[PDB]
Protein backbone atom coordinates (compact mmCIF):
# COMPACT_ATOMS: atom_id res chain seq x y z
CA UNK A 1 0.00 0.00 0.00
CA UNK A 2 1.18 3.33 -0.96
CA UNK A 3 1.61 5.79 2.48
CA UNK A 4 2.65 8.80 2.48
CA UNK A 5 3.52 9.12 6.58
CA UNK A 6 3.99 12.88 7.98
CA UNK A 7 5.35 14.22 11.29
CA UNK A 8 2.94 15.67 13.93
CA UNK A 9 1.74 19.36 14.56
CA UNK A 10 4.07 21.92 15.66
CA UNK A 11 3.94 25.10 17.55
CA UNK A 12 6.30 27.73 16.67
CA UNK A 13 6.58 30.84 17.61
CA UNK A 14 6.55 34.12 15.01
CA UNK A 15 10.16 34.84 13.29
CA UNK A 16 11.43 30.84 13.83
CA UNK A 17 12.03 28.83 11.43
CA UNK A 18 10.33 24.57 11.35
CA UNK A 19 10.77 21.48 9.73
CA UNK A 20 8.53 19.08 8.87
CA UNK A 21 9.08 15.43 7.22
CA UNK A 22 7.36 13.26 4.49
CA UNK A 23 7.81 9.27 5.09
CA UNK A 24 6.95 7.34 1.58
CA UNK A 25 6.41 3.95 1.56
CA UNK A 26 5.02 1.46 -0.82
CA UNK A 27 6.39 2.90 -3.78
CA UNK A 28 9.88 3.56 -5.74
CA UNK A 29 11.01 6.62 -4.35
CA UNK A 30 12.98 7.90 -6.74
CA UNK A 31 10.27 7.23 -9.96
CA UNK A 32 7.80 10.10 -8.52
CA UNK A 33 7.27 13.56 -7.59
CA UNK A 34 6.47 14.83 -4.55
CA UNK A 35 3.95 17.59 -4.15
CA UNK A 36 3.48 20.30 -0.97
CA UNK A 37 0.46 21.86 -0.92
CA UNK A 38 -0.97 24.70 1.47
CA UNK A 39 -4.14 24.62 3.36
CA UNK A 40 -5.37 27.48 5.47
CA UNK A 41 -8.90 28.79 6.24
CA UNK A 42 -10.43 31.11 3.53
CA UNK A 43 -7.65 30.47 0.83
CA UNK A 44 -8.30 26.93 -0.13
CA UNK A 45 -5.43 25.06 -1.71
CA UNK A 46 -2.02 26.09 -2.92
CA UNK A 47 0.42 24.95 -4.38
CA UNK A 48 3.88 25.17 -2.47
CA UNK A 49 6.28 23.38 -4.97
CA UNK A 50 7.55 19.72 -6.05
CA UNK A 51 9.94 17.77 -4.49
CA UNK A 52 11.80 14.71 -7.40
CA UNK A 53 14.31 12.60 -5.45
CA UNK A 54 17.08 10.38 -6.73
CA UNK A 55 18.98 13.06 -8.76
CA UNK A 56 17.10 15.77 -6.79
CA UNK A 57 15.34 18.75 -8.66
CA UNK A 58 12.62 20.44 -7.46
CA UNK A 59 9.48 22.78 -9.13
CA UNK A 60 9.41 25.96 -7.49
CA UNK A 61 6.50 28.32 -6.89
CA UNK A 62 7.99 32.26 -6.94
CA UNK A 63 5.41 33.03 -3.70
CA UNK A 64 7.46 30.79 -1.89
CA UNK A 65 10.91 31.22 -2.76
CA UNK A 66 12.75 32.00 0.36
CA UNK A 67 9.67 30.61 2.30
CA UNK A 68 9.67 27.29 1.44
CA UNK A 69 12.72 24.90 0.93
CA UNK A 70 12.50 21.19 -0.36
CA UNK A 71 15.00 18.46 0.44
CA UNK A 72 14.87 15.12 0.34
CA UNK A 73 16.61 11.85 1.52
CA UNK A 74 16.53 8.58 -0.71
CA UNK A 75 17.67 6.04 1.35
CA UNK A 76 15.16 6.52 4.10
CA UNK A 77 12.75 7.79 1.43
CA UNK A 78 11.81 10.86 2.88
CA UNK A 79 10.99 14.34 1.74
CA UNK A 80 11.45 17.72 3.78
CA UNK A 81 9.79 21.16 3.87
CA UNK A 82 11.16 24.25 5.63
CA UNK A 83 9.40 26.87 6.69
CA UNK A 84 11.50 29.87 7.54
CA UNK A 85 10.56 33.84 9.16
CA UNK A 86 6.82 32.31 9.79
CA UNK A 87 4.27 34.89 10.84
CA UNK A 88 0.59 34.22 11.32
CA UNK A 89 0.43 33.91 7.65
CA UNK A 90 2.21 30.70 7.74
CA UNK A 91 -0.23 28.77 10.05
CA UNK A 92 -1.81 26.20 8.11
CA UNK A 93 -2.16 22.72 7.09
CA UNK A 94 0.51 21.31 4.97
CA UNK A 95 0.40 17.91 2.97
CA UNK A 96 2.41 15.94 0.96
CA UNK A 97 1.20 14.25 -1.95
CA UNK A 98 2.83 11.54 -4.89
CA UNK A 99 2.51 13.48 -7.65
CA UNK A 100 4.21 13.05 -11.31
CA UNK A 101 5.78 10.07 -12.79
CA UNK A 102 9.22 11.75 -12.78
CA UNK A 103 9.64 10.30 -16.54
CA UNK A 104 5.61 10.42 -17.29
CA UNK A 105 3.34 12.81 -18.32
CA UNK A 106 2.41 15.87 -16.04
CA UNK A 107 -0.33 14.70 -13.49
CA UNK A 108 -2.39 15.00 -10.68
CA UNK A 109 -1.65 13.95 -6.99
CA UNK A 110 -3.61 10.45 -5.95
CA UNK A 111 -1.79 9.36 -2.75
CA UNK A 112 -1.65 12.13 0.10
CA UNK A 113 -0.69 12.71 3.85
CA UNK A 114 -2.87 13.26 6.47
CA UNK A 115 -1.32 16.36 6.81
CA UNK A 116 1.15 18.49 9.47
CA UNK A 117 -0.73 21.77 11.32
CA UNK A 118 1.40 24.20 11.49
CA UNK A 119 0.50 26.85 14.70
CA UNK A 120 2.49 29.77 14.66
CA UNK A 121 1.87 32.38 17.72
CA UNK A 122 3.61 33.35 20.63
CA UNK A 123 1.05 32.15 23.36
CA UNK A 124 1.97 29.68 25.76
CA UNK A 125 0.51 26.33 25.76
CA UNK A 126 -2.75 25.74 27.95
CA UNK A 127 -4.48 22.73 29.05
CA UNK A 128 -8.90 23.22 29.15
CA UNK A 129 -11.20 22.75 32.05
CA UNK A 130 -14.14 20.32 31.50
CA UNK A 131 -17.19 21.17 33.28
CA UNK A 132 -20.29 19.19 33.25
CA UNK A 133 -23.86 19.94 31.14
CA UNK A 134 -26.19 18.09 33.24
CA UNK A 135 -29.08 16.80 31.79
CA UNK A 136 -32.29 18.69 32.99
CA UNK A 137 -34.68 17.20 35.33
CA UNK A 138 -37.21 18.79 32.80
CA UNK A 139 -36.01 15.72 30.77
CA UNK A 140 -39.61 13.68 29.56
CA UNK A 141 -39.49 10.93 31.70
CA UNK A 142 -40.14 8.33 28.57
CA UNK A 143 -38.43 11.19 25.79
CA UNK A 144 -34.80 11.73 24.76
CA UNK A 145 -32.62 13.63 27.12
CA UNK A 146 -29.30 15.90 26.11
CA UNK A 147 -26.15 15.89 28.32
CA UNK A 148 -22.50 16.94 27.28
CA UNK A 149 -19.14 18.35 28.20
CA UNK A 150 -17.66 22.36 27.86
CA UNK A 151 -14.46 22.39 27.41
CA UNK A 152 -13.26 25.80 28.21
CA UNK A 153 -9.73 27.81 27.96
CA UNK A 154 -7.14 26.16 26.00
CA UNK A 155 -4.42 26.32 22.87
CA UNK A 156 -3.91 25.58 20.98
CA UNK A 157 -5.98 23.20 18.90
CA UNK A 158 -6.66 20.29 18.72
CA UNK A 159 -8.55 19.04 21.66
CA UNK A 160 -10.16 15.46 21.17
CA UNK A 161 -13.37 14.00 23.00
CA UNK A 162 -14.97 10.84 22.98
CA UNK A 163 -17.67 9.47 25.47
CA UNK A 164 -17.53 6.33 27.50
CA UNK A 165 -13.92 5.68 25.76
CA UNK A 166 -15.08 5.45 22.39
CA UNK A 167 -18.21 3.18 22.94
CA UNK A 168 -20.44 5.29 22.45
CA UNK A 169 -20.50 7.43 19.45
CA UNK A 170 -24.42 7.66 18.79
CA UNK A 171 -26.34 10.97 19.18
CA UNK A 172 -22.72 12.48 19.81
CA UNK A 173 -21.92 16.04 18.68
CA UNK A 174 -18.55 17.61 19.01
CA UNK A 175 -19.27 21.16 18.20
CA UNK A 176 -15.78 22.86 16.45
CA UNK A 177 -13.73 24.90 18.96
CA UNK A 178 -14.18 28.81 18.91
CA UNK A 179 -11.49 31.49 19.45
CA UNK A 180 -12.61 33.78 22.72
CA UNK A 181 -11.46 36.95 23.18
CA UNK A 182 -9.39 36.02 25.56
CA UNK A 183 -7.32 34.35 22.67
CA UNK A 184 -8.27 30.96 24.02
CA UNK A 185 -10.19 28.46 22.40
CA UNK A 186 -13.50 26.79 23.56
CA UNK A 187 -15.54 23.95 22.14
CA UNK A 188 -18.52 21.46 23.74
CA UNK A 189 -19.57 18.19 23.05
CA UNK A 190 -22.99 16.91 23.59
CA UNK A 191 -24.92 13.41 23.22
CA UNK A 192 -28.36 12.60 22.91
CA UNK A 193 -29.45 9.74 25.48
CA UNK A 194 -32.76 7.95 26.82
CA UNK A 195 -34.34 9.77 29.73
CA UNK A 196 -34.91 6.29 31.49
CA UNK A 197 -31.07 6.00 31.22
CA UNK A 198 -30.21 9.29 33.66
CA UNK A 199 -30.19 8.27 37.07
CA UNK A 200 -28.86 4.48 36.51
CA UNK A 201 -26.38 4.78 33.51
CA UNK A 202 -22.86 6.09 33.09
CA UNK A 203 -21.88 9.29 30.58
CA UNK A 204 -17.94 9.93 30.65
CA UNK A 205 -16.41 12.19 28.44
CA UNK A 206 -12.78 11.51 27.57
CA UNK A 207 -10.86 15.10 26.80
CA UNK A 208 -7.71 15.07 25.54
CA UNK A 209 -4.97 17.95 24.87
CA UNK A 210 -1.98 16.53 23.12
CA UNK A 211 -0.05 20.18 23.25
CA UNK A 212 -0.45 20.35 26.73
CA UNK A 213 -0.48 16.63 28.44
CA UNK A 214 -3.95 17.42 29.85
CA UNK A 215 -6.26 14.28 29.80
CA UNK A 216 -9.45 14.27 31.62
CA UNK A 217 -12.10 11.95 32.35
CA UNK A 218 -15.41 13.55 33.39
CA UNK A 219 -18.58 11.64 34.37
CA UNK A 220 -21.46 13.75 33.57
CA UNK A 221 -24.73 12.84 35.72
CA UNK A 222 -27.68 14.96 37.21
CA UNK A 223 -26.98 17.89 39.60
CA UNK A 224 -28.70 16.52 42.75
CA UNK B 1 19.24 -5.21 -25.18
CA UNK B 2 22.01 -2.85 -23.44
CA UNK B 3 22.04 -0.90 -26.60
CA UNK B 4 18.27 -1.03 -26.74
CA UNK B 5 18.97 -0.17 -22.48
CA UNK B 6 21.45 2.49 -23.30
CA UNK B 7 18.12 3.94 -25.68
CA UNK B 8 15.43 4.12 -22.44
CA UNK B 9 18.32 5.30 -20.04
CA UNK B 10 18.84 8.15 -22.64
CA UNK B 11 15.16 9.26 -23.63
CA UNK B 12 14.15 9.06 -19.51
CA UNK B 13 16.92 11.33 -18.82
CA UNK B 14 15.73 13.53 -21.47
CA UNK B 15 12.69 14.22 -20.72
CA UNK B 16 13.72 14.82 -17.14
CA UNK B 17 16.31 17.39 -18.43
CA UNK B 18 12.47 19.11 -20.47
CA UNK B 19 11.00 18.70 -17.36
CA UNK B 20 14.02 21.15 -15.40
CA UNK B 21 14.12 23.50 -17.94
CA UNK B 22 10.41 24.22 -17.73
CA UNK B 23 9.33 23.06 -20.88
CA UNK B 24 5.67 22.92 -22.34
CA UNK B 25 3.39 20.33 -21.69
CA UNK B 26 3.17 19.29 -25.31
CA UNK B 27 6.89 18.69 -25.54
CA UNK B 28 6.68 16.63 -22.66
CA UNK B 29 3.94 14.48 -24.33
CA UNK B 30 6.22 13.89 -27.22
CA UNK B 31 9.27 12.47 -25.30
CA UNK B 32 7.36 10.38 -22.85
CA UNK B 33 5.50 8.99 -26.13
CA UNK B 34 9.22 8.48 -27.33
CA UNK B 35 10.19 6.37 -24.15
CA UNK B 36 7.27 4.76 -23.99
CA UNK B 37 7.78 3.76 -28.02
CA UNK B 38 10.98 2.54 -26.82
CA UNK B 39 10.32 0.71 -23.62
CA UNK B 40 7.86 -1.30 -25.57
CA UNK B 41 10.91 -2.79 -27.31
CA UNK B 42 12.50 -4.11 -23.99
CA UNK C 1 -0.09 32.73 -12.77
CA UNK C 2 -2.78 30.43 -14.37
CA UNK C 3 -6.37 31.42 -12.41
CA UNK C 4 -8.94 28.67 -12.24
CA UNK C 5 -12.52 30.17 -11.90
CA UNK C 6 -14.84 27.58 -10.34
CA UNK C 7 -18.53 28.31 -10.23
CA UNK C 8 -20.60 28.47 -8.00
CA UNK C 9 -18.97 29.14 -4.94
CA UNK C 10 -21.26 26.85 -3.15
CA UNK C 11 -24.03 24.88 -3.91
CA UNK C 12 -26.87 22.97 -2.51
CA UNK C 13 -28.67 19.34 -4.34
CA UNK C 14 -31.39 17.43 -3.21
CA UNK C 15 -30.85 13.77 -2.90
CA UNK C 16 -31.09 11.99 -6.29
CA UNK C 17 -30.15 14.91 -8.29
CA UNK C 18 -27.25 16.47 -10.58
CA UNK C 19 -24.82 18.73 -8.94
CA UNK C 20 -22.63 20.37 -11.67
CA UNK C 21 -19.48 21.86 -11.08
CA UNK C 22 -17.67 24.16 -13.31
CA UNK C 23 -14.16 25.12 -13.68
CA UNK C 24 -12.96 27.51 -16.69
CA UNK C 25 -9.21 28.86 -17.42
CA UNK C 26 -7.05 29.63 -19.71
CA UNK C 27 -6.81 26.28 -22.56
CA UNK C 28 -4.86 23.39 -20.49
CA UNK C 29 -5.36 20.77 -22.79
CA UNK C 30 -3.18 19.59 -25.82
CA UNK C 31 -4.63 17.95 -28.81
CA UNK C 32 -4.40 14.47 -26.87
CA UNK C 33 -4.84 15.18 -23.18
CA UNK C 34 -6.90 17.74 -20.69
CA UNK C 35 -4.43 18.60 -17.94
CA UNK C 36 -6.77 19.37 -15.29
CA UNK C 37 -8.19 17.41 -12.64
CA UNK C 38 -10.76 17.25 -9.24
CA UNK C 39 -10.80 16.84 -5.89
CA UNK C 40 -12.63 16.16 -2.81
CA UNK C 41 -11.95 17.06 0.32
CA UNK C 42 -14.42 16.13 3.54
CA UNK C 43 -14.25 18.25 6.80
CA UNK C 44 -11.56 17.44 8.93
CA UNK C 45 -9.72 14.88 6.26
CA UNK C 46 -7.00 15.56 4.02
CA UNK C 47 -8.71 16.14 -0.62
CA UNK C 48 -8.87 13.18 -2.25
CA UNK C 49 -8.28 12.53 -5.90
CA UNK C 50 -11.24 12.11 -8.00
CA UNK C 51 -10.64 12.41 -11.47
CA UNK C 52 -7.75 13.04 -13.62
CA UNK C 53 -7.22 14.07 -17.06
CA UNK C 54 -10.53 15.82 -17.23
CA UNK C 55 -12.55 12.47 -17.44
CA UNK C 56 -10.34 9.27 -15.72
CA UNK C 57 -12.05 8.40 -12.70
CA UNK C 58 -9.85 6.94 -9.95
CA UNK C 59 -10.24 3.26 -8.99
CA UNK C 60 -12.38 2.81 -5.32
CA UNK C 61 -14.23 6.66 -6.46
CA UNK C 62 -17.83 5.69 -6.92
CA UNK C 63 -19.37 5.77 -10.81
CA UNK C 64 -21.48 8.54 -9.21
CA UNK C 65 -18.89 11.09 -10.09
CA UNK C 66 -17.81 12.17 -13.98
CA UNK C 67 -15.82 14.83 -15.14
CA UNK C 68 -15.75 16.54 -19.07
CA UNK C 69 -14.42 19.49 -21.15
CA UNK C 70 -11.82 20.38 -22.31
CA UNK C 71 -9.46 23.11 -23.43
CA UNK C 72 -10.65 26.15 -21.38
CA UNK C 73 -13.88 24.81 -19.90
CA UNK C 74 -14.07 21.33 -17.24
CA UNK C 75 -17.07 20.17 -15.71
CA UNK C 76 -17.62 17.63 -12.64
CA UNK C 77 -20.84 16.18 -12.16
CA UNK C 78 -22.08 14.58 -9.41
CA UNK C 79 -25.02 12.12 -10.41
CA UNK C 80 -27.00 10.79 -7.91
CA UNK C 81 -25.86 12.92 -5.20
CA UNK C 82 -25.98 11.63 -1.43
CA UNK C 83 -25.61 12.29 1.47
CA UNK C 84 -21.94 11.51 1.97
CA UNK C 85 -21.37 14.12 -0.96
CA UNK C 86 -21.01 17.10 1.02
CA UNK C 87 -18.10 18.43 0.84
CA UNK C 88 -15.78 21.11 -0.96
CA UNK C 89 -14.84 20.57 -4.47
CA UNK C 90 -11.55 21.80 -6.46
CA UNK C 91 -10.19 21.66 -9.86
CA UNK C 92 -6.43 21.64 -10.38
CA UNK C 93 -4.43 22.19 -13.67
CA UNK C 94 -1.23 20.75 -14.04
CA UNK C 95 -0.23 22.80 -17.55
CA UNK C 96 2.46 24.61 -16.60
CA UNK C 97 4.63 25.75 -13.24
CA UNK C 98 3.19 26.59 -11.37
CA UNK C 99 0.49 24.44 -10.24
CA UNK C 100 -2.90 26.26 -9.00
CA UNK C 101 -6.06 25.30 -7.64
CA UNK C 102 -9.97 26.43 -8.15
CA UNK C 103 -11.15 28.74 -5.60
CA UNK C 104 -13.42 25.88 -4.55
CA UNK C 105 -16.79 24.88 -4.54
CA UNK C 106 -18.78 23.66 -0.85
CA UNK C 107 -21.63 21.18 -1.67
CA UNK C 108 -24.65 21.23 0.60
CA UNK C 109 -26.88 18.06 0.02
CA UNK C 110 -31.07 19.58 0.09
CA UNK C 111 -33.35 17.78 2.65
CA UNK C 112 -36.68 18.06 3.61
CA UNK C 113 -36.86 20.93 7.00
CA UNK C 114 -36.14 19.28 10.25
CA UNK C 115 -36.65 21.01 13.55
CA UNK C 116 -34.20 22.05 16.21
CA UNK C 117 -34.40 19.87 19.25
CA UNK C 118 -33.36 22.83 22.20
CA UNK C 119 -31.41 22.26 25.21
CA UNK C 120 -30.50 24.50 28.07
CA UNK C 121 -27.77 24.08 30.26
CA UNK C 122 -26.97 25.92 33.27
CA UNK C 123 -23.27 26.52 34.36
CA UNK C 124 -21.50 24.02 36.58
CA UNK C 125 -20.68 25.04 40.19
CA UNK C 126 -17.37 23.90 39.43
CA UNK C 127 -16.54 26.56 37.05
CA UNK C 128 -18.71 29.42 38.94
CA UNK C 129 -15.34 28.78 41.30
CA UNK C 130 -13.23 29.98 38.59
CA UNK C 131 -14.86 33.50 38.30
CA UNK C 132 -16.83 32.79 35.29
CA UNK C 133 -20.28 31.82 33.94
CA UNK C 134 -21.20 29.50 31.16
CA UNK C 135 -24.60 29.07 29.84
CA UNK C 136 -25.18 26.77 26.48
CA UNK C 137 -27.94 26.47 24.67
CA UNK C 138 -28.44 23.56 22.34
CA UNK C 139 -29.95 23.21 18.89
CA UNK C 140 -29.73 19.47 17.70
CA UNK C 141 -29.97 18.05 14.31
CA UNK C 142 -32.00 20.89 12.29
CA UNK C 143 -31.82 21.71 8.60
CA UNK C 144 -31.74 24.31 6.81
CA UNK C 145 -28.52 26.02 8.47
CA UNK C 146 -30.55 28.97 9.71
CA UNK C 147 -31.47 29.55 13.02
CA UNK C 148 -31.82 32.64 15.28
CA UNK C 149 -30.82 32.15 19.00
CA UNK C 150 -31.27 35.14 21.22
CA UNK C 151 -30.19 34.94 24.85
CA UNK C 152 -32.55 36.36 27.72
CA UNK C 153 -31.67 36.83 31.44
CA UNK C 154 -34.36 37.70 33.88
CA UNK C 155 -36.40 38.71 30.55
CA UNK C 156 -33.21 41.06 29.13
CA UNK C 157 -32.16 40.67 25.84
CA UNK C 158 -28.69 39.92 25.34
CA UNK C 159 -25.67 41.16 22.34
CA UNK C 160 -21.96 40.92 22.32
CA UNK C 161 -21.91 38.89 25.33
CA UNK C 162 -22.23 35.08 23.20
CA UNK C 163 -20.30 32.68 20.81
CA UNK C 164 -22.37 30.43 18.62
CA UNK C 165 -20.68 27.00 16.94
CA UNK C 166 -21.84 24.82 13.84
CA UNK C 167 -21.22 21.58 13.05
CA UNK C 168 -20.94 20.78 9.37
CA UNK C 169 -23.37 18.84 7.67
CA UNK C 170 -24.15 15.28 8.20
CA UNK C 171 -22.90 12.99 6.21
CA UNK C 172 -25.86 10.47 6.97
CA UNK C 173 -28.69 12.68 7.66
CA UNK C 174 -27.65 15.88 6.44
CA UNK C 175 -28.54 17.85 9.48
CA UNK C 176 -26.68 20.57 11.19
CA UNK C 177 -26.34 20.68 15.10
CA UNK C 178 -25.82 24.48 17.11
CA UNK C 179 -24.31 25.37 20.26
CA UNK C 180 -24.65 28.75 21.75
CA UNK C 181 -22.40 29.95 24.66
CA UNK C 182 -23.41 32.57 27.09
CA UNK C 183 -20.64 33.73 29.04
CA UNK C 184 -21.30 35.95 32.24
CA UNK C 185 -19.14 37.35 35.03
CA UNK C 186 -19.90 35.22 38.23
CA UNK C 187 -21.36 38.48 39.92
CA UNK C 188 -23.41 39.56 36.54
CA UNK C 189 -24.53 36.06 36.82
CA UNK C 190 -25.06 35.71 40.64
CA UNK C 191 -27.40 38.79 40.50
CA UNK C 192 -30.12 37.12 38.08
CA UNK C 193 -32.44 34.09 38.39
CA UNK C 194 -34.33 33.32 34.90
CA UNK C 195 -32.24 32.46 32.19
CA UNK C 196 -33.76 31.35 28.99
CA UNK C 197 -32.52 30.57 25.01
CA UNK C 198 -35.04 31.54 22.77
CA UNK C 199 -34.90 30.20 19.05
CA UNK C 200 -36.38 30.85 15.91
CA UNK C 201 -36.43 28.43 13.11
CA UNK C 202 -38.03 27.78 9.35
CA UNK C 203 -39.17 24.31 10.83
CA UNK C 204 -41.01 25.93 14.57
CA UNK C 205 -44.17 27.47 13.31
CA UNK C 206 -43.62 29.68 16.60
CA UNK C 207 -40.06 30.89 18.54
CA UNK C 208 -39.11 27.67 21.04
CA UNK C 209 -37.92 29.18 24.72
CA UNK C 210 -35.84 26.70 27.31
CA UNK C 211 -35.35 28.06 29.99
CA UNK C 212 -33.63 27.58 34.19
CA UNK C 213 -33.84 29.02 37.54
CA UNK C 214 -30.56 29.51 39.30
CA UNK C 215 -30.60 27.70 42.40
CA UNK C 216 -33.87 25.35 41.44
CA UNK C 217 -33.05 21.82 41.63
Amino acid sequence: QVQLQQSGAELVRPGSSVRMSCKAVGYTFTDYCIGWIKQRPGHGLEWIGDICPGDAYTNDNEKFKDKATLTADTSSTTAYMQLSSLTSEDSAIYYCARGEEQVGLRNAMDYWGQGTSVTVSSASTKGPSVFPLAPSSKSTSGGTAALGCLVKDYFPEPVTVSWNSGALTSGVHTFPAVLQSSGLYSLSSVVTVPSSSLGTQTYICNVNHKPSNTKVDKKVEPKS
Amino acid sequence: RAALEELVKLQGERVRGLKQQKASAELIEEEVAKLLKLKAQL
Amino acid sequence: DIVLTQSPASLAVSLGQRATISCQSQSVSTSTYNYMHWYQQKPGQPPKLLIKYASNLESGVPARFSGSGSGTDFTLNIHPVEEEDTATYYCQHSWEIPWTFGGGTKLEIKRTVAAPSVFIFPPSDEQLKSGTASVVCLLNNFYPREAKVQWKVDNALQSGNSQESVTEQDSKDSTYSLSSTLTLSKADYEKHKVYACEVTHQGLSSPVTKSFNRGEC
